[PDB]
RNA sequence: CGGGGAAUCAGGGUUCGAUUCCGGAGAGGGAGCCUGAGAAACGGCUACCACAUCCAAGGAAGGCAGCAGGCGCGCAAAUUACCCACUCCCGACCCGGGGAGGUAGUGACGAAAAAUAACAAUACAGGACUCUUUCGAGGCCCUGUAAUUGGAAUGAGUCCACUUUAAAUCCUUUAACGAGGAUCCAUUGGAGGGCAAGUCUGGUGCCAAUUCCAGCUCCAAUAGCGUAUAUU
């Protein structure tokens, strides 16, 4: 007997069958425009849009006054519209089957720096938030797949140690200013 | 010369692919 | 001093030249090519036609010993020390060894501190044959080597320098002759030696200048057997400098007439891909008219083959001189 | 026709217990005498000892020779005969050596091209053939 | 060993559960006991059976399916490390002890996060828009590719210190150094019959087809990817 949790979860599903030319091209067409890193974070986002779709359809199924049916649809519709995925007038479960995965892909950290303008392009916001340049409200953010909330949407700063922020040069440019 | 890897090998198909 | 590297820097440009040109050798203008070659045959097919093993054997095949079947005398002597139990001193006690006549430098050679090792042959080993045993080549070191040049082999607790022959690993029942061991595949050294039963390791040491021993080769006995031929293969090759319908007119071949004659029935082979038929002469200075189952281009060179069977050469000595210590150059 | 009383559960389950006797692969599975002949034991690998090297000959339109070695399982006794990759990688195999071999790969079924080999060698003298091929590695002997 | 349970999941089913939770059983195989509230107890005893240790030959002593560790077996599995600080337990006890347990080591079982570059100018190549019927002009833009330049940013590492902790390590935090072939160089497999991907080259033999070998090019997944076996 020990002390530790054996709980763990895959947070993706390879796709059932390897080579198909519309799946493909699908995926590549959303690591570049979103300036992803490989399929594998495709399919983690196709498969939390597929869970929530799979508990949003389970619901469907209930009458329409069954207490769980209620409160766990507002739960789900309340999560989602916090995320920024869902807008606040379409609270209704049936509109949770309208979702693509280009919502979910929108509201991670790198798309929003890019969106907001403290990057020249995707990569560039994948890159800046890679190297302790971004913060969210007081917090430092190394992980590009941060999912930003609507309400953490308007403090996306710039890291007040960071060179381009608050003001302390970096090693290249403090090197290359002792040359001469 | 090396070939680039990991995001920007991906960024490089895609270029390759759907751009021109 | 710098002979030896002329004759290093020789070697390196030969064994270039033995890569690019695989078995290429020019046409003596001097000596009769029916002379200089006369101990050579063409064969239509390499791998498909037959040659006798015991014709023309030299004296040496005299001094050395033969096996009616050599598995069957491995099974019955390995049976034999397997299952019977010989009237002798057995494993665990410590005996002494009255052996007959030695010299006396291996006495003083254990004064050094050198360890002295000895072990009981097997039956037919102490006898003389052809041993011959697949090499690869070690990575650190690279330097050219010659098939008929001396070199140290250590094979089954045994030490002897003795010159070697190279030939490929084929599935073939002749094997052409490699005159340089190639640094890259698996090549069949074949030696005068005592015969060793299988299995046993084949490890081959170049004398370098300072007294050390470079390491080449590592591998197995193959087999004892004198049956296993060397088959030495040379190119005389030629301009077809008047090309007609299915049929051409090369020179460089030859620069007498009767030289044709001679190697008349010998089929050639062009580097492009097809092969041809000696039909006659032009006269006096090796020009002559072929004929051919397809047109030839002008840049085309035409070919043909030479074969002649080689023996390793009686090189075995038992004495091999201790090394300095081995240090990285 | 099937049976379909609200009372038929026990005559329902007895015939598929039956007829699913009549399947080879459960069978196979639950007869345990397959396991019981299978020269693997029921293992995915089994080491061996060179016994010595034979040669055998490819299917009839395509003719082939090629090379295997006859090994004896250490475990169970039992005489196999394994393939190896190609003519070179016959060069690091050796009589009396040790050697780790796998299934040919289609959950043991035979050659489609080469008839009735069985086994494939993975490993000899504790060091893949892989390696050895490649220059990674070297063999002891 | 049974169960809670795991995998797959349209629905029914199918396969797995030795394994940290619960219950049972055993302590080399059987058997009989002593003490005790509680044991047919084995880190208790007494015999027989099977092994096996020391010996002065009279005797004496044995039980790793506890933690490490070894041999054997095999396709198959880790240190003879540190500590009672945490969780709890035991005792006459606020204080002693605990290979329970905890902490390090080994660890590509498996699961999560995530580097291997980004930008600007310049040079070509495409795509828009204005002016022209068009050719054409755009110090009009946009988007790509570089044997082209340019300094900006950073971790991998090296290493003060603090923090961590029973004492440490790791992480986190911070000095200093740390990137142009940023050589600080990503692998593993497959493709010229079918799912993703070839009108390619060079050696080597048989009678232009044809065995074997090395490559190039392309494709997929990617710090992972093959293989075998079982099973779904």
């Amino acid at each position: 007997p020990v002390a530790r949790s054996w709980v763990c979860r895959k947070t993706y599903v390879t796709p059932r069958r390897p080579f198909e030319k519309s799946r493909l091209d699908q995926e590549l067409k959303l690591i570049g425009e979103y300036g992803l890193r490989n399929k594998r974070e495709v399919w983690r986002v196709k498969f939390t849009l597929a869970k929530i779709r799979k508990a949003a359809r389970e619901l469907l199924t209930l009458d329409e006054k069954d207490p769980r049916r209620l409160f766990e649809g507002n739960a789900l519709l309340r999560r989602l519209v916090r995320i920024g995925v869902l807008d606040e007038g379409k609270m209704k479960l049936d509109y949770i089957l309208g979702l693509k995965i280009e919502d979910f892909l929108e509201r991670r950290l790198q798309t929003q720096v890019f969106k907001l303008g403290l990057a020249k392009s995707i990569h560039h916001a994948r890159v800046l938030i890679r190297q302790r340049h971004i913060r969210v409200r007081k917090q430092v953010v190394n992980i590009p797949s941060f999912i930003v909330r609507l309400d953490s949407q308007k403090h996306i700063d710039f890291s007040l140690r960071s060179p381009y922020g608050g003001g302390r040069p970096g090693r290249v440019k403090r090197k290359n200013a002792k040359k001469g | 010369k090396k070939k680039k890897t990991g995001r920007a090998k991906r960024r490089m198909q895609y270029n390759r692919r759907f751009v021109n | 001093d710098e002979e030896a590297e002329a004759k290093m820097l020789e070697k390196y440009k030969q064994e270039r030249l033995e890569e690019m040109f695989p078995d290429e050798v020019d046409t003596p203008r001097d000596v009769a090519a029916r002379i200089r070659f006369q101990k050579y045959r063409g064969l239509k097919s390499f791998r498909t036609s037959p040659w006798d093993p015991k014709e023309n054997l030299p004296q040496d095949y005299a001094r050395i010993f033969q096996f009616q079947n050599f598995t069957n005398t491995r099974k019955s002597i390995f049976k034999e020390v397997e299952e019977k139990e010989v009237e002798g001193a057995e494993v665990g006690w410590y005996v002494t060894l009255h052996v007959s006549e030695v010299p006396v430098s291996v006495v003083e050679c254990f004064r050094q501190g050198t360890p002295l090792i000895a072990f009981s042959l097997l039956p037919h080993e102490q006898k003389m044959s052809v041993l011959n045993m697949v090499v690869r080549r070690d990575p650190g070191n690279t330097e050219p080597v010659k098939a008929k040049e001396e070199l140290i082999f250590h094979c089954g607790f045994r030490r002897f320098r003795a010159s070697p022959l190279f030939s490929q690993h084929t599935a073939a029942d002749k094997h052409k002759l490699q005159r340089f061991l190639t640094a890259d595949m698996a090549l069949v050294a074949t030696v005068y030696a005592p015969i060793t039963f299988p299995p046993a390791s084949v490890l081959l040491f170049k004398q370098k200048s300072n007294g050390m021993h470079s390491l080449i080769a590592t591998g197995h006995l193959m087999s004892v057997d004198p049956d296993r031929m060397v088959i030495k293969r040379v190119v005389l090759s030629g301009h077809p400098f008047k090309i007609f319908t299915k049929m051409a007119v090369v020179r460089y071949m030859f620069f007498n007439r009767e030289d044709v004659l001679w190697f008349k029935p010998v089929e050639l082979r062009t580097k492009w891909g097809r092969r041809g038929h000696i039909k006659e002469p032009l006269g006096t200075h090796g020009h002559m008219k072929c004929s051919f189952d397809g047109k030839l281009k002008s840049q085309d060179t035409v070919l043909m083959n030479l074969y002649k069977r080689v023996f390793p050469k009686w090189t075995y000595d038992p004495y091999v001189p201790e090394p300095v210590p081995w240090l990285k150059s | 026709g099937k049976c379909r009383g609200l009372r038929t559960a026990r005559k329902l389950r007895s015939h598929r217990r039956d007829q699913k006797w009549h399947d080879k692969q459960y069978k196979k599975a639950h007869l345990g005498t397959a396991l019981k002949a299978n020269p693997f034991g029921g293992a995915s690998h089994a080491k061996g000892i060179v016994l010595e090297k034979v040669g055998v000959e490819a299917k009839q339109p395509n003719s082939a020779i090629r090379k295997c070695v006859r090994v004896q399982l250490i475990k169970n006794g039992k005489k196999i005969t394994a393939f190896v990759p190609n003519d070179g990688c016959l060069n690091f195999i050796e009589e009396n050596d040790e050697v780790l071999v796998a299934g040919f790969g289609r959950k043991g079924h035979a050659v489609g091209d080469i008839p009735g080999v069985r086994f494939k060698v993975v490993k000899v003298a504790n060091v893949s053939l892989l390696a050895l091929y490649k220059g990674k590695k070297e063999r002891p002997r």
